């Protein structure tokens, strides 16, 4: 029940996707074993004539011609079997990556937010591609490791049963020395590739913290920590590799012994010191070369299975990360079929709402708010109070076990595909996922008229800094919208949210971590667009909330206070504490 | 290829373990080549000798060569794997130590590169790729070249025209073919790097922006585009296998041409013999077993392109110029430091020993680089920074790092034990003397269950923003320095914690000069000589009462918002 054998059991179940490609590769490995025997038989019949019968080379143009074809056919099957092996591994990675993205889109932004996007890319991109050489090179070779050795013996048995028994005698001894130390070392080695990944994650840890090591003088002390951690890893690995490398040494001993024994048996059978092993006929030279040319080819499929050890070792490491990813249970939000009848501003209701993360953890405690149609509420509080979760639940990203009724219709009943067509969110950070700056604004409706695009650009004040861009509205943004600063990248997200008329607008701190000028332009645009529909805003700019008609001071996942800004700033409750803490900024 | 010289010169350390791992690879290759060559001759010589020639055949000499070539092949393979893996871990450590030693003296300025988190994942992966140069590139290519020469030199005693046509064939396919296959797939290997980095670009923008794609109904059409990049990418990987398949078929045909030539050429005479007899199989079996050395060479040369690409990236970083030079003069650290500045970005101020200053800037617009150039992240060109009546540029690093203890805005959690995150400040501090500080800074919840042995950072026990700020102050309190630089403390902290940390400073930094920079007005009454500035220019300064009475800019800050 070791993990090494559980992950290999997982890797094989993914191979039924390319079962046709692994079957063709297993059939061509049988033909390779037949052309190897044909090569050895022709080479042995040529060598007997030129050594024993002293036939000149010009009289052997028939075995040479058949020997060249056996070599050309051998190189063609190797070329075929190497391309079929790729198609085996390509179609398994394509399907696993499709399963990973499906498992990751369904979980939604709630669970994707758990890990950095760099780590998700490692799983989807580096680790899935690490399984290729297991399916393209290792699995087709573990089938060649039994097709050819068993086929070699069938070819030597008719000619000489003692030379076939020398090779066949070593057949069970090789796996017998795998039941002694093979299982022990192979799983121990799997835990040494993990330590190698940790040691690589301890050098990266010292590289990410050279700013802290610089200001404390620990530059020379962390060189000794790198030296000690590296020397620690090598010693424990060389304690296991002192035993793991016995497999390669032993297999290189049986192939030496078999080649030696085939030469000693045949060598002394020709001299007359031995009189067994042949079917009552004198042992020939062509039989000696057949059983000697085929002695290295008996163990070559096994000795190339150690060449592909890192194909298995790095695929089992990738299976470890992908098996758990596809096995961790998540609690997706419950979707339904109901559709909103009207496009008029929605009314929000809540009774004992309990927002929960996919892993089951409760984020926001009992909520009992109510937002009539067309009104603009505000969420305020400290960081970690659950107010960014409340907006996730309203979007459909988080499951809940309370009551959250939209126009009197439960949110579980609403179909997510049609609910989110009455929903606009500006969000904490821009996250522009399109190519250009025009394709980001037109994300909602790409077929917008050129006049309507200008309406959003002017309202969101995107056009005031457009000439500063090299290409204007068509300026590419690249990765993470690095062409334009976060102050003017957020204004692109505002123009995208104001493009089409919606029913509920969510604003999760749109003007946080923004410059002074961009924040002024964003607010004036989201303070004019918050009156057009049901708005709910998370903010910490508590001095500007005089206009908003409802404020929800939310702490520890609970709305602990309610009311307008007029009656809360003088009430002395938790809002006055929050407002005072904001007034100390400059 | 000249980019690898800085990393082939690191091989002088452990140059015997490295050279033993290549000798053992050659010996193991030659024993297998000589085990099949001796066996092939033995069957031929004993067959022509026959039963009549049993006497005076002298089969004890081949027996001691059969016995010798088997031990050196099974022991050589076991020890070639041991020595070459041991040497690979030793050159990886020396690459890690060399890279860290070069990358540290240029930490702030030399590493302000795009995608700092991604810049260092490449460095770790590039150091890993330089580690492959020995086993993946040097050991196969050098091991194959020596085996071809030893075979050719040793096989030329029987005949010159036959050793030079087998060794010549093996030398042509070692020197000509690996480059013809690296250049034939340099186009396929360049749009395979382009597509790999484009799929990652589209995948990250599809995972990071999943909230804004589902809401606006574009998640499906930005994955269909994503799947099209993968399909284009999976074809460039297919062409890179249509060319690896050909390089393996061709290797089988070159080894098939050597066997055919040896069967043909050596049947017309070996040396001067008209009928070589047993010597025909010596050349044929030396051509069957000799092409096991040339199996890795085509893929060994292909990996050399990636090792060179990593060796130019690491040399881009480590071969930079540090912007700060530290004189080597052993001096004394003072118990009380008076900081003075003169026209530096400028601004000038006086910080007498024992007093607490507060520099009050306008919400990141100033983005105070004063603390960076005060710990010598870069030399100040504007003016002079004097540290206790001596210019700061004249202070040894081992003494400068002791007279200035700075808490940074970005405090780092070193993915180690809670003890190792606090011996970082004062290495010699006792465990009891380290538990007192943790309890004294509000970090009591950490000592609950095996706290000082509890893994922090990546492994587990991730600290919260308020708790992670109290750890930076814990480091500054253990690392006793007469001058403390508070870089934006109590930013992003709740009003309960912020009041608890400003009180932490006033009672425990009582005898230490501090230099606090903030954009928050809370608890500045306890700081003498508050300094308020904007865009790198001192507007006014003075005590909290004196600024309020002056009815200046600081008065406006306290009046509304
Ligand atoms: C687990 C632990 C480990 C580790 C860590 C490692 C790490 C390593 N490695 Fe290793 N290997 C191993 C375990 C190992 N390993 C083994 C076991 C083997 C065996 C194989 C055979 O069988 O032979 C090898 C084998 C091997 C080889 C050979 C292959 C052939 O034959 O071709 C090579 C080249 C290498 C490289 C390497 C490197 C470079 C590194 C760095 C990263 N490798
Ligand atoms: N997907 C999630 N899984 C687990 N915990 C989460 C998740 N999203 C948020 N939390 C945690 O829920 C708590 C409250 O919700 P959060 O959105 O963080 O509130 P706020 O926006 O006020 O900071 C915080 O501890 C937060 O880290
Ligand atoms: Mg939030």
């Amino acid at each position: 029940k070791s993990r090494q054998k559980e992950l290999t059991r997982w890797l094989k179940q993914q191979s039924v996707i390319s079962q046709r490609w692994l079957n063709i590769s297993r059939l061509l490995g049988f033909v390779s074993g037949i052309l190897i025997i044909a090569q050895a038989w022709f080479m042995a019949r040529i060598l007997q004539h030129m050594i024993m019968e002293n036939i000149p080379r010009e009289a052997l143009l028939l075995p040479f011609t058949l020997l060249v074809l056996t070599f050309v056919l051998r190189a063609w099957v190797v070329w075929l079997r190497e391309r079929v092996g790729y198609h085996a591994g390509q179609h398994i990675r394509f399907a696993i990556r499709r399963q990973v993205l499906d498992r990751l889109q369904q979980a939604g932004p709630a669970w994707i937010q758990g890990k950095p996007a760099g780590s998700w890319a490692t799983l989807v991109l580096e680790q899935i591609d690490d399984m290729h050489d297991y399916y393209a090179r290792y699995l087709p070779q573990m089938a060649l490791a039994v097709s050819v050795p068993l086929l070699i013996v069938v070819a030597i048995f008719p000619s000489n049963w003692a030379a076939a028994l020398i090779l066949l005698g070593t057949a069970p001894l090789i796996p017998l020395f795998m039941a002694l130390v093979g299982m022990g070392a192979a799983d121990a080695n799997r835990r040494n590739f993990l330590a190698l990944a940790r040691l690589s994650g301890h050098f990266l840890d010292r590289l990410r913290g050279m700013e802290t090591l610089r200001i404390f003088g620990r530059g020379e002390a962390e060189i000794e920590s790198i030296r000690s951690a590296s020397e620690d890893f090598r010693q424990r690995t060389m304690e296991v590799l002192r035993l793991a490398f016995l497999s390669s040494g032993i297999l290189e001993f049986f192939t030496s012994l078999s080649i030696a024994l085939v030469a000693v048996y045949f060598g002394f059978s020709y001299l007359g010191e031995l009189d067994f092993g042949h079917y009552d006929t004198g042992v020939t030279l062509a039989a000696g070369f057949l059983a000697l040319i085929l002695a290295p080819e008996f163990f070559q499929p096994l000795r190339d299975l150690g060449t592909f050890y890192h194909a298995k070792a790095q695929a089992v490491g990738a299976a470890d990360s992908l098996k758990t990813f596809m096995e961790t249970p998540l609690a997706h939000p419950q979707r339904g079929e109901a559709e909103l009848a009207s496009t008029d501003p929605v009314t929000i209701e809540a009774e004992e709402l309990f927002i929960t993360s996919p892993e089951g953890k409760t984020l926001a405690g009992p909520l009992n708010f109510t937002l009539p149609a067309g009104q603009r509420a505000v969420l305020v509080g400290r960081s970690g109070s659950g107010k960014s979760s409340l907006l996730n639940a309203l979007s459909g990203f988080l499951s809940y076990q309370g009551s959250l009724r939209i126009n009197g219709i439960e949110l579980r009943d609403l179909s997510p595909e049609s609910w989110r067509k009455h929903l606009s969110w500006v969000g904490q950070n821009p996250q522009l996922p399109a190519a250009t700056l025009r394709d980001n604004v037109l994300l909602a409706r790409p077929d917008a008229s050129e006049q309507e695009l200008q309406a959003a650009l002017d309202n969101a004040w995107v056009s005031e800094f457009l000439p500063l861009l090299p290409q204007g509205v068509d300026t590419p943004v690249g990765d993470q919208a690095a062409r334009l600063s976060v102050g003017q990248a957020q204004r692109v997200a505002v123009a995208r949210a104001l493009l089409n008329p919606c029913s509920l607008l969510l604003l999760d701190e749109p003007a946080a971590s923004l410059d002074a000028h961009s924040e002024q332009r964003v607010m004036e645009a989201l303070n004019a667009a918050s009156l057009r529909q049901t708005t709910l805003m998370v903010t910490h700019q508590l001095e500007d909330l005089a206009d908003w008609d409802v404020i929800w001071v939310m702490q520890d996942g609970r709305i602990i206070e309610q009311g307008r800004y007029a009656e809360l700033s003088v009430a002395g409750g938790p809002f006055a504490t929050l407002l005072a803490h904001r007034q100390e900024e400059i | 290829m000249r980019a690898l010289l800085p990393y082939l010169a690191l091989y002088k350390r452990h140059k015997w373990m490295l050279s033993l791992g290549i000798v053992l690879a050659i010996v193991t290759l030659l024993a297998s080549i000589g085990l099949l060559t001796l066996s092939g001759w033995f069957l031929s010589a004993s067959a022509v000798a026959g039963v009549a020639g049993l006497y005076s055949f002298n089969y004890m000499l081949p027996a001691a060569g059969v016995r010798g070539a088997a031990i050196t092949r099974t022991a050589g393979r076991y020890f070639e794997r041991l020595v070459s893996h041991d040497a690979t871990f030793r050159v990886l450590q020396h690459l890690r130590i060399y890279t860290f030693s070069k990358l540290l003296p240029l930490s702030p300025a030399g590493l302000a590169r795009y995608r700092q988190g991604e810049l260092l994942n490449r460095v770790v992966a590039d150091v890993d790729t330089l580690d492959h140069l020995y086993l993946r590139v040097i050991s196969p290519l050098v091991g194959a070249f020596v085996v071809i020469m030893v075979v050719t030199i040793g096989l030329s005693f029987l005949d010159f025209t036959l050793a030079f046509t087998l060794g010549g064939i093996m030398l042509l396919t070692l020197f000509l073919m690996p480059p013809l296959f690296y250049r034939a797939g340099k186009s396929t290997g360049q749009n395979l790097t382009h597509l790999r980095g484009q799929y990652r670009q589209q995948l990250t923008a599809w995972l990071q922006g999943q909230a804004e794609l589902t809401i606006f109904g574009a998640s499906d059409r930005y994955r269909t585009q994503l799947e099209n990049t993968e399909i284009q990418w999976l074809e460039a990987q297919r062409r890179q296998s249509e060319l690896t398949a050909l390089s393996q078929a061709i290797m089988l045909l070159i080894g098939a041409l050597a066997v055919i030539l040896m069967l043909w050429m050596a049947s017309g005479g070996v040396g001067g013999n008209a009928q070589p007899g047993a010597l025909i199989a010596l050349f044929v079996f030396c051509a069957l077993a000799a092409f096991e050395a040339l199996a890795p060479v085509t893929g060994a040369f292909q990996h050399l392109g990636q090792v060179i690409a990593s060796a130019v990236r690491i040399s881009d970083l480590t071969d930079q110029k540090p912007e700060v030079t530290f004189p080597d003069t052993q001096t004394r650290v003072a118990d009380r430091v008076s900081l003075t500045l003169r026209d530096v970005q400028g601004i000038s101020l006086q910080v007498n020993a024992g007093e607490h200053i507060a520099i009050l800037g306008r919400t990141g617009c100033g983005k105070s680089t004063l603390l960076q150039q005060l710990t010598r992240a870069w030399d100040p060109q504007q003016g002079e920074i004097l540290l206790n009546d001596s210019p700061i540029a004249s202070l040894n690093e081992a003494a400068l790092r002791q007279t200035i203890s700075v808490v940074p805005q970005r405090v780092h959690l070193f993915s180690a034990t809670l003890r190792d995150n606090l011996l970082l400040a004062s290495p010699g501090s006792s465990d009891e003397a380290l538990s007192e500080i943790l309890r004294r800074v509000g970090l009591e919840k950490l000592l609950e269950d095996a706290g000082l042995n509890s893994w922090l950072g990546e492994g587990g026990r991730q600290l919260s923003g308020g708790e992670l700020r109290r750890l930076a102050i814990a480091r500054a309190l253990l690392h006793d320095a007469p001058l403390v630089l508070l870089d934006e403390p109590t930013e992003g902290l709740d009003a309960t914690t912020e009041s608890q940390i400003l009180e932490l400073l006033a009672e425990m930094m009582r005898e230490k000069t501090v230099l606090m920079v903030t954009h928050r007005l809370r608890g500045l009454s306890r700081f003498q000589q508050i300094i308020v500035m904007d865009n790198g220019q001192i507007i006014e300064q003075g005590t909290h009462a004196e600024l309020l009475a002056r009815q200046g800019r600081y008065y406006q800050f306290k009046q509304g918002l």
